[PDB]
């Protein structure tokens, strides 16, 4: 398919995507805070060596600064890849995001623009996280038109999922899972390639219920997918959504018209969390099909806690449990 | 002392720093009240022509300011904010600067546009948001944006301009084509969080931007002394190690020769300056005409001429302004996205057909197709 | 009911409910922007004369400095009640809104609390107010445990829900709708009342249909509710939420197991709005009763515009005709 | 000059304001790496009592920062912030202060906690997450908080606490109980807009707060000449008329000093101070020891028993910690709001339920009931 592979984690697939940018874009550049030295999950790491302190720097420690300071980069058309360090601390940022990114286009007829823009930050929860190391921010992205919001679930996916965020004429924000930053690695390509925006993909085709997730739980909910074919003999229809905005509707809902019935999770919080925009808009547009309710396997909705967390997340068994009951509906 | 944070010796004996509050960073002045050079080895000696420019500009913007605050009082448009007092310090820091310069600001830099002879037409689409507007009438009145001018549009949020100006500066740093930015913004907006990042971001990047701030005494009702409780802004500067300075905002001249020199050294060395101009909330208008009286260079009837052209080119442009329709609705939906998403155009078209049925009760005569 | 009355519009009903609760409340104090000279919306006049120059005060211009303040005020014991010049400009404080204050009292056992803050807002379009003057952003603030956002639809609901928040004991946003500050008036008790938060008030029983808004939208689908009784002889049952978080399940559930049909409507952009949240549960816990797809009319999802307000906003019309379908699905 | 924006004469030469970096101010230092008293009249001359309390402080804290350090890298809790070069500032600054002063802080700061005695086992529990922990096991190790002794539970994001101190410091003023705030924050958290917001605030608003900014060189990886270009943090503190003053992060007894002064003069005044102590990412405890034995308080004997001493109580607690159950799962639900919504007991509910069925894949074990 793409040239020579490598086993990469999902760091390592993150610096791939990194260096080829720097390589092929002079324009580009990376700044936020500790990334000269690698970073602290070490995705920068090298990238200064190999293309220079003006490229790949550190900024003072101040998110609302860092933000601006990349809309500005991107402003003159050169290409801003800005880190924040967990995507707990991005809302600081918040209103230059939401003011200031996500409408520069727009309120300006198009005379300016940040497109040039990314911001990448690590996300979700990462087993002893509690509350400001492990909050999945999605959600709140969700309802700013103007803005794109991007989760892979591994290495090959990071790669060419952030190569588009990073290529593409639109703010984005990219999500890093942080608990796969050093899970098991898989074949990554060494040169660029780029996975499309806005499109979820069916990782396993299925005829009885669909499965709906993004980033970690899109590997929970393929174990469900197992579960449930081996104690119930359910055939499950797997899919990771990969972009939050825009998001892939029609993928979605003609994967529902097809089963019937719908799960949908991920690890934010239920109350607001995305889940309930693919539910709502699912049930518009397929209404006639639903054998069931749509059910919503989601994080309770308190702040993330430390020691309770194997309590709090919406795993495989949350899961299969509401799967068999939406099975006997 | 051995501490990487700071280079200082030690004292032995306890001393609290204080501020100097009472006696301030002077304000510097090149020309009195009566438009008198007072220093002679400060005078910019600007040949006629350009100050003739910038009187005209000055006096052009105050027309404007006239009519379409009248408007405003009338309700034919919905906002308007003034230049009163403020055009000294947008017109001659505008001249001192190149054209290509990138400028960003807010509510009160209409003087730079001006300067830079952006058409009356264009100041008047933006506001009535008609058909003429690049903005495609999407912004409130006065939220003014010119990409061929280098005049980054405005937003209302206070501050935010400030650290994207300085992300601009360390772009054109690495372009390495001989560009500054400025950044203008108020003595309230610079209470924001985002004054702190902007000020500190462009001194420890290095970064070739002039940040501006015009200190009126006021924030909407509020003064001064419940805005900051430091020497203004200017004593700011160097403890984020900016070099700045205080200076007259009622003098043309003396905001010129700062704005020329702070330029040429951001440019030249890579480092942020701080311009802090002082206004009211005695005029720079009156006081660069005694200027040109004494120099033989105006008079009572060119300056009686010159209001009455400037009175009609006005108001030309705001009739024709006025009787422009407004943008087609389906511009609503286009640049939220460089692409328009594939369910965005599902809105504009429900939109269509929802005016296909119910269009008689839309304002649909006033707009385009 | 509540003794005597006075005709106030929503201004009025503010500086009632105000006022009130510092003449009951020593420790209360009011603060923000130009709150000093009575406020941009004159929500505050008269009250610092009144009640002191150290009670009613303006800050700096800096909105992530005015929730951290009154944060701190809150911890204490001391009723804070701080001002946002525009629900537009809440953003920079969005980290001390849902980092901290709305995290406060969990992360701490119960120590500490900010319970005794409450921040209140200008909300929704006013015709003209464009991008920064128009926003509507509860939905933000919903994916948010530990805050509450509350949403006032007259005069007698603005005093009663304002003094829930303020006497309530956890932080809450309340959004002041500011088309309404100077309309029509009615009669508002001189004293201090209380109207439950978490509680949505059925306003016009009916059987065909629910509708479902919050804010200026009420009066919007009152006028729907008339519109399908005579053009339709549809029988509306019409409800305002009030409470955006915890919100009343209960409530409209109920009246939907008894309609069968729900519209909801918000000025806020359809993707990620509140409506999606009723939507979804609605539909989980009265999924056999739906007689036709949940509907939500809402903005779309651009940024608010200036010119174009007038063929962006939900309206009569646009609520009317997705009624109109839902009836004949 | 007539500008409210601020006192100044007028200049008539064009001159910028530059920033002193290179001779900062300076440090204030009492006594000398050998524990010498260095200017007798600077002697806050503390009673032996109190001294071996910052001694013992100071090193019961070292002792209990080696333990769970290890403990970190055994994996046996998941996080861990130490206080070494911090014991001093922290030790100093909390012996000045009066009791009942508000602390709000963030990594660095259980040597203030130490001083007020908080148990031990507290700050065991917190790490552990066990029944004992009044933070109920809900947030990440060292982030300690106590009602009683007046130390507002510290979060991760940084510089928040800013702000929310001055509000508890105007609060403060208002009661009128004469008790002041100190707020410790590193050089590194400065740079957020909230530290902006903060400093802004304390002075407009006139409130009674210590800013204690603890300036190390370093946050995480990124040196200071990447974080700001002015003379420090102190060198701020006249920009927004704060009062300020930099000091010997290794001399227990200059930071004793000055935090005594702020105090008294923040309460007395309604004014912030600032004061940034420098320190190293030559010790604050062998200097305090040299102290010690020059006045004959102190010898080796007592040093290895103290040693043992410490060293048995922190592993008292430690182990004694590692042993207790871990809260009711119950209580990840409560504190959300104040009473619990009824959607949050019906999810509370459905773990319960979860539990009952499928309990045997959770680790059920270490959890109370
Ligand atoms: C983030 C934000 N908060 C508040 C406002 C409301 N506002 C519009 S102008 C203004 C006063 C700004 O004062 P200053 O910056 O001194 O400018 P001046 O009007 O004196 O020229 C305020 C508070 C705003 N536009 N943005
Ligand atoms: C808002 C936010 N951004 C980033 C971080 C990550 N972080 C934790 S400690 C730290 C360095 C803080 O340095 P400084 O304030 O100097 O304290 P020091 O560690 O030197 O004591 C950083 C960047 C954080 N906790 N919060
Ligand atoms: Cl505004
Ligand atoms: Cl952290
Ligand atoms: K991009
Ligand atoms: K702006
Ligand atoms: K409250
Ligand atoms: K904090
Ligand atoms: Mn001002
Ligand atoms: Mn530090």
């Amino acid at each position: 398919e793409y040239g020579q592979t490598q086993k990469m984690n999902l760091f390592q697939s993150v610096t791939s995507a990194l260096d080829n940018s720097l390589a092929k874009d002079p324009t580009a550049v990376i700044f936020g805070e500790d990334v000269a030295f690698g970073g602290v999950f070490r995705c920068t790491v090298g990238l200064r060596d190999k293309y220079g302190k003006d490229r790949v720097f550190n900024t003072p420690l101040c998110e609302q600064g860092i933000v601006g300071f990349g809309i500005g980069i991107a402003v003159t058309g050169a290409t801003a890849i800005a880190e924040i360090q967990f995507a707990d601390y991005i809302f600081p940022a918040f209103d230059q995001i939401v003011n200031e990114a996500a409408k520069y286009r727009y309120r300006s007829g198009d005379l300016f623009n940040c497109g040039s823009l990314t911001i990448r930050s690590p996300w979700g929860c990462v087993g002893h996280g509690a509350l400001y190391h492990s909050q999945s921010p999605e959600a709140f992205f969700a309802h700013c038109p103007g803005i794109k919001v991007v989760i892979p679930r591994s290495p090959f996916q990071a790669k060419g999922l952030l190569l588009s965020c990073i290529e593409d004429k639109n703010p984005c924000i990219f999500f890093e899972p942080k608990i796969l930053y050093r899970a098991a690695a898989e074949e990554v390509p060494i040169e660029p390639y780029n996975i499309p925006l806005s499109q979820a993909e069916v990782i396993q085709e299925g005829s009885d219920v669909t499965l709906v997730a993004w980033g970690t739980q899109v590997h929970v909910i393929r174990e469900v997918a197992s579960m449930a074919k081996e104690k119930l003999g359910v055939s499950c229809e797997v899919i990771d959504l990969r972009t939050i905005i825009p998001w892939d509707v029609d993928t979605i809902c003609k994967s529902v018209i097809k089963t019937g019935r719908l799960l949908i999770s991920h690890e934010a919080p239920l109350t607001g969390g995305f889940a309930s925009e693919i539910s709502s808009t699912v049930q518009e547009e397929c209404f006639l099909n639903l054998e069931a309710p749509i059910s919503r396997v989601c994080g309770y909705d308190t702040p993330f806690p430390h020691i309770f967390e194997p309590f709090y997340i919406p795993d495989k068994w949350k899961c299969y449990d509401a799967l068999r009951k939406m099975i006997n509906y | 002392p051995q501490f990487p944070g700071a280079s200082a010796e030690f004292i032995d004996k306890l001393e609290f720093i204080q501020p100097n509050v009472i006696s301030g960073i002077p304000i510097y002045r090149v020309m009195d009240r009566q438009g008198q050079i007072i220093n002679p080895s400060e005078d910019p000696h600007l040949p006629k022509e350009k100050v003739l420019k910038l009187y005209k500009s000055m006096t052009l913007l105050n027309t404007m300011d006239r009519i379409l605050y009248e408007s405003q009082r009338q309700g034919r448009i919905s906002f308007y904010m003034t230049n009163y007092g403020e055009e000294g310090t947008h017109v001659g820091s505008a001249a001192a600067l190149d054209n290509t310069d990138l400028v960003f600001g807010q509510y009160r830099e209409a003087g730079v546009l001006m300067y830079r002879d952006y058409p009356l037409e264009l100041f008047m689409a933006q506001c009535y948001g008609n058909i003429s507007d690049l903005g495609k009438g999407r912004q409130m009145p006065v939220h003014y944006g010119c990409k061929e001018r280098h005049f980054v549009t405005i937003s209302s949020p206070l501050a935010t301009q400030i650290p994207q100006a300085v992300g601009a500066a360390y772009a054109a740093k690495r372009a390495n084509a001989n560009r500054v930015v400025i950044c203008y913004f108020g003595e309230g907006a610079a209470s924001e969080g985002d004054a702190h990042a902007g000020f500190n971001f462009a001194a420890t990047l290095e970064c070739p931007i002039i940040f501006f701030c015009r200190n009126n005494g006021y924030a909407i009702s509020t003064p001064t002394s419940e805005q900051y409780r430091g020497d203004g802004i200017a004593a700011r500067g160097p403890g984020y190690g900016i070099m700045s300075i205080r200076v007259d905002g009622n003098d043309v001249f003396a905001v010129y020769n700062a704005t020329k020199e702070a330029r040429r050294r951001a440019v030249a060395e890579n480092q942020p300056f701080l311009i802090e101009a002082m206004t009211y909330r005695d005029h720079p208008i009156s006081r660069l005409r005694h200027y040109l009286l004494s120099q033989g260079w105006w008079d009572e009837e060119q300056e009686k001429a010159w209001r009455k052209q400037s009175r009609r080119k006005v108001m030309e442009a705001f009739e024709q302004a006025e009787r422009k329709p407004k943008p087609n609705p389906n511009l609503l939906f286009s640049d939220v996205y460089q692409e328009m998403p594939a369910q965005l155009r599902k809105q504009q078209e429900s939109l269509a057909r929802h005016l296909q049925t119910y269009g008689e009760h839309y304002p649909l005569d006033h707009f385009d197709k």
